[PDB]
């Protein structure tokens, strides 16, 4: 199952 | 996720923590527990701290996540971004940083992660994994 994106918070 | 989960709402579980990540006095780890709004069964909440012990303060910390395509994850904002020296006479500080997992075909969660931070004249860049999550079912009854 492959990976999405990587996600951060809103700076 | 125009959801979000305040940090105040949230009743810790009984399972163990996990360590991320530890080096440099630096010392990232994942709680879990119940989602505490009722009728989502399908997302974990993992409540990451970020502590030191490192002998100078630690500063631009970005921490951020991956997951599988068939599942989201949603990091909502730090409670901030640097800590201070160890100082024995001071209590430790913690950054926390909520961050929401929606596993709605309830396959095993698996994680990617990314660290950046700065301790005096040096950048660290870290890329690694976690996969001791909570099985998909408990995930109401924790």
């Amino acid at each position: 199952d492959d990976f999405g994106g990587f996600e951060a918070a809103e700076t | 996720a125009s959801i979000t989960v305040p940090l105040e709402s949230i009743k810790p579980s009984n399972i163990l923590p996990v360590t991320v990540y530890d080096q440099h006095g630096f010392r990232i780890l994942f709680h879990f527990a119940r989602d505490p709004l009722p009728g989502r069964s399908d997302v974990l909440v993992v409540v990451v701290s970020m502590l030191s012990t490192a002998p100078q303060p630690i500063r631009n910390i970005v921490f951020q996540s991956a997951v599988p395509k068939v599942m989201k994850v949603k990091l909502q904002p730090p409670s901030g971004t640097e800590l201070p020296a160890f100082n024995p006479i001071v209590h430790p500080s913690a950054i926390t940083q909520v961050l929401l997992l929606a596993n709605p075909q309830k396959e095993k969660v698996r994680l990617r992660y990314k660290l950046t931070f700065t301790m005096g004249d040096q950048t660290y860049n870290e890329m690694g994994d976690v996969d001791q999550f909570p099985p998909p079912e408990t995930w109401g009854s924790l």
